[PDB]
C-alpha cells in the first residue's frame, strides 16, 4: 500500500530518509573528481558493501501504487568574496583624461578615453573598496596620465564620500571654513569636465549605493554632463580674509600647498569645475537633475542579494513547466534560496581619527597621495563600516514530488541567477524524507 | 558687519 | 443629489434622513435567553 | 481527481512549484522595462522554448474538479535610507525668527514665521540626524536671519539631548557648576519665546522619540507656549562666586565668551527664556503640562516600522472582501509583512570624548558653530547610537486560494501603507506550492 | 463609508464551526525607566536633620 | 556657611 523497498532488505513503511551528501570517502575518490561542491554526484545507497557505481545499479523503490513526495531541507555554506570576478565586482569602466597637450600653436588639446580598471579580488569592507577604486584610477594615471601631459590637478573621476557643501555660505558663495568639512555622509562620485563613469557591467554600483530608478533599462552611465547643478563650491581664502582684518573674502582659494589648481570655472565664479553626484541629487533641480533618474540608497557591500537554485534531476519530478534535459545549465529547479551572505555592521568612531592614525599605521600614504588637495584627498572613513560575511544557511524547501524509483547515484546541482555552477560553495548537502501523497 | 557664524579662533 | 441653499456666514450642515425600515425581531426561546435579529433596509448595517 | 496539466507535458499530481521571479534574462528585456522591483511582470512558464509573451498564451491548469490553494513564501530585500523624501523623513516645519528691528521710535519689532527645512537624503544615525536638523535651522538663519537683524543670541528652536537641570540647586535657583552638565539623556527640543516646531507631516518626530498620547488626532504642533513650566534654569557665575571668597552667587551668568545673551526673563529671575521639552515632561505640572498629551519614548531611527502589502492579482483569488480591479493601487492583498528595516544598536563611549575629538577629526566646527554658548552648543553624542539597517526578510505567508488556470505572465506587486510602489526594493521573489483543498 | 461598512458582515458558512490562525505584528518603544511601568520611583529612608 | 556640594577645585 505504501512500502519502500530496497534490494534485499526488510521493507520499510511510511517514510524514511535518503541522504544527499558530498563528503562520502568512496564516491569522492571515484565519481566526482573534475566536479565541485555545486555540481556533483553522490550515492544515495549508504550501504557499506557494494562498490559505488555498482551501487549505481541498485535503486530505492517507493511503492508504486502511490504518488510520493519528500521534504527537502538543505544545508548550504559558501565563502564568496565581497569583490570578485565571477560576481562582477572586480571591474568597472570609467572615462579619464589620457593626454594634455600644447597643439597647433595656441590650442589646448584634451584627449579623454574610456577604460576598464580591475580590482584585486577579496578586499572587503566598503570604505576600503572605495579606496581600491580611487587607487585604480591613479594606478592608471601612473601608466598613462603623467607621461602624456595631464597633471594631477586635472585627474578626472574620484569616488569620495562627503558633502562638499556643508561650510557653504549663501552670500559668500564659498565654504567659509576654508576646508570641505571632513565628515562622511554617503558615497558619491566626483567628475571633471569631459569624463565620467559606467557600471553597465558591474555590481559595484550597488556598493556605492547609487541605483537607477528604472533598473531594467540596461545601461548605467553617469557622465559629467549629467551631474548638472551641483559643482563643488570653492574654499574661502581663510588666510587672506583673516590676515586682512572691505574684507578679502571674495577670494576663493585657487590652489593649495604643492600648488595644484582647483580648476575654477572662471577668475570670477565661486564654483569649481568639479561636479559631485551627491550634490546633484539633493542640491540640484529635483525635476530635471540626477535625482530624477537615480536613487540614493543604503550601501550594502554584498553588492546585491542574489539567489541560487537547486536541482536534483534524478530524484524529484520536474516542477510544473520545466522540461527534463541533460544540460547542466537548464536542469529543473526544485528550490530557490538566497545566496548565504550578510552585511555585518560595525562601529569605528576610530574612522578619520583612524584615517589620521591609519596613515601612520600603514607605513604609506598610498591611498592619500594628495594630502593637501581638498578634493583628491582621501575620503573620510564613515562610522559604521559594512563587511560581507559568509554564513551557513539551514534552509527548508517544501515537500516535492519524487520518482518512485530513486537511482543509486543522484546528481546535485546548485546554480546561480544566470544558471551556472557557483565556485564559492564549500558545503552543500540535503536530507530528503519521502512520504505518501495519494494513490494511482 | 558680517557674521561668518563660525568660531575661527579654535 | 444636489442641494442649493442660501448662503450663511457660518459653517452649517445639510442633514439628510434616508427613510428606511429599521426593525428588530425578538426571540425568547428559554428562561433568561434573549436573541435578536436586526434588519435595516435599505442601508444595511 | 487532482492533476496539474501544462500545454503538452506529462501531467503532474498533488503539488509542485511555480516561481515568481524578477531576474529572468528574457522577460526583463521585453516585459518590464518601465517597471521596478515592486511592480513587475514575470513569466511563470520557465520553459526554455517559447518567446515570452507567446508564453503568456500558455497556462498552468490546476485540475478543475478541486479548489486549490498554494503556500506562498517570499524573499523581500530593500535598502531604504533612514532619511529620505518618500518616507517623509527629510522635511519638517519649524517656526523661527525672521527679523529683529528698531521701529517707530521705541518699539522692538519681532517678526516670526513658519518655514519648512529639508535634509539631504541618506545620513543615518540618530545623533547625526539631530545635527543635520540643527544645521538646517542655521543654514536658514544664514539666508534670512542675520541679514534682517536677529542675532545668534536669539535663534529660536534647537534640538538638543541633555537635562538642563542636573546642576540645579533648589536654593540658589542656579546650575551651580556654571555649566549645563554635558551628558546626553534623550532628545528634546528647545524653544525661544514666540517660536516652535511642527511635525504634522513628518516621521522625524518618531526619531526624536516624542509622540502624541492620542496618535490619530492628525496635528503634531509643539509651541513655545506649550512648554510651560520648565525653562532652562541659568548658570552660576562660577568665576564671580569663587573669586569673591555675603557671597555673589545670586549672579546668574548673563552672557559668555564672544558675548551672547542667555535671554534671561528679567534682571532678577534665575530662569532663562529658553524652554525645554524634556523639562516640561518630567519637571513640569504632570496634570496640565506637556506630559499630559505627549509621550517620552525610545528613539528608533527607522522612524516607524511600516508594513508593505503583497498582491498577485493574476494568481490568487481575491481575499474575502477585496474586489478585483486593474488599478495598481487597489489590487487585492494576499500578504502583509513589515518593511525590512531594523535598529542596530552600538556603543561609542567615544561619544563626547569623540565630539571633543570628532571636531578636530572633521576639519570644521560646522555643527558646533557656537562652542561657547551653553545652549546653542553642539548636543552631546549619546552612548548607544542607533542606525537603520536593511535586512533580507525570509517571510512566510500562509496557503492562499489559487485560480485553477494560472496565466503565463503573472503580475507581482509590493505596496506600502498608503498603497504605492516602494522604490527601495532591490529584490522580491516568491515561491508558490499549490495543493488540493476540497472538491466541486 | 466606514460605519456603513459596520453594517455589513463577513459570514463563514453556518453549517461548520470555524477557526482562524492569528499571527500578529507588535512593535513598541517603551522606556527603560518610566512611570507607567513603575521604574521611575523608589522609596528610601534618609537622614533629614542633625541637631544639637 | 553654604555647601554648594561640588568640588570646584578639580
Amino acid at each position: 500500500r505504501n512500502s519502500i523497498r530496497y534490494s534485499e532488505l526488510a521493507p520499510l513503511f511510511d517514510t524514511t530518509r535518503v541522504y544527499l551528501v558530498d563528503n562520502k570517502s568512496t564516491d569522492v575518490a571515484s565519481l566526482n573528481y573534475q566536479n565541485d561542491h555545486s555540481n556533483f554526484l553522490t550515492t544515495v545507497i549508504q550501504n557499506n558493501d557494494y562498490s559505488p557505481g555498482e551501487a549505481s545499479t541498485q535503486t530505492i523503490n517507493l511503492d508504486d501504487r502511490s504518488h510520493w513526495g519528500g521534504d527537502l531541507k538543505t544545508i548550504l555554506h559558501t565563502n564568496m568574496p565581497n569583490v570578485n570576478e565571477f560576481m562582477f565586482t572586480n571591474k568597472f569602466k570609467a572615462r579619464v583624461m589620457v593626454s594634455r597637450s600644447l597643439t597647433k600653436d595656441k590650442q589646448v588639446e584634451l584627449k579623454y578615453e574610456w577604460v576598464e580598471f580591475t580590482l584585486p579580488e577579496g578586499n572587503y569592507s566598503e570604505t576600503m573598496t572605495i579606496d581600491l577604486m580611487n587607487n585604480a584610477i591613479v594606478e592608471h594615471y601612473l601608466k598613462v596620465g603623467r607621461q602624456n601631459g595631464v597633471l594631477e590637478s586635472d585627474i578626472g573621476v574620484k569616488f569620495d564620500t562627503r558633502n562638499f557643501r556643508l561650510g557653504f555660505d549663501p552670500v559668500t558663495g564659498l565654504v567659509m571654513p576654508g576646508v570641505y568639512t571632513n565628515e562622511a555622509f554617503h558615497p558619491d562620485i566626483i567628475l571633471l569636465p569631459g569624463c565620467g563613469v559606467d557600471f553597465t557591467h558591474s555590481r559595484l554600483s550597488n556598493l556605492l549605493g547609487i541605483r537607477k530608478r528604472q533598473p531594467f533599462q540596461e545601461g548605467f552611465r553617469i557622465t559629467y554632463d549629467d551631474l548638472e547643478g551641483g559643482n563643488i563650491p570653492a574654499l574661502l581664502d581663510v588666510d587672506a580674509y583673516q590676515a586682512s582684518l572691505k574684507k578679502p573674502v571674495i577670494k576663493p582659494l585657487t590652489e593649495d600647498s604643492k600648488k595644484r589648481s582647483y580648476n575654477l570655472i572662471s577668475n570670477d565664479s565661486t564654483f569649481t569645475q568639479y561636479r559631485s553626484w551627491y550634490l546633484a541629487y539633493n542640491y540640484g533641480d529635483p525635476q530635471t537633475g540626477i535625482r530624477s533618474w537615480t536613487l540614493l540608497c543604503t550601501p550594502d557591500v554584498t553588492c546585491g542579494s542574489e539567489q541560487v537554485y537547486w536541482s536534483l534531476p534524478d530524484m524529484m519530478q520536474d516542477p510544473v513547466t520545466f522540461r527534463s534535459t541533460s544540460q547542466i545549465s537548464n536542469f529543473p529547479v526544485v528550490g530557490a534560496e538566497l545566496l548565504p551572505v550578510h552585511s555585518k555592521s560595525f562601529y569605528n568612531d576610530q574612522a578619520v581619527y583612524s584615517q589620521l592614525i591609519r596613515q601612520f599605521t600603514s607605513l604609506t600614504h598610498v591611498f592619500n597621495r594628495f594630502p593637501e588637495n581638498q578634493i583628491l584627498a582621501r575620503p573620510p572613513a564613515p562610522t559604521i563600516t559594512t563587511v560581507s560575511e559568509n554564513v551557513p544557511a539551514l534552509t527548508d524547501h517544501g515537500t516535492l514530488p519524487l520518482r518512485n524509483s530513486i537511482g543509486g547515484v543522484q546528481r546535485v546541482t546548485i546554480t546561480d541567477a544566470r544558471r551556472r555552477t557557483c565556485p564559492y560553495v564549500y558545503k552543500a548537502l540535503g536530507i530528503v524524507s519521502p512520504r505518501v501523497l495519494s494513490s494511482r | 558687519t558680517f557674521n561668518p557664524v563660525y568660531p575661527y579662533d579654535t | 443629489m444636489t442641494f442649493e441653499v442660501d448662503p450663511m456666514d457660518e459653517p452649517t450642515l445639510l442633514y439628510v434622513l434616508f427613510e428606511v425600515f429599521d426593525v428588530v425581531r425578538v426571540h425568547r426561546p428559554h428562561r433568561g435567553v434573549i436573541e435578536t435579529v436586526y434588519l435595516r433596509t435599505p442601508f444595511s448595517a
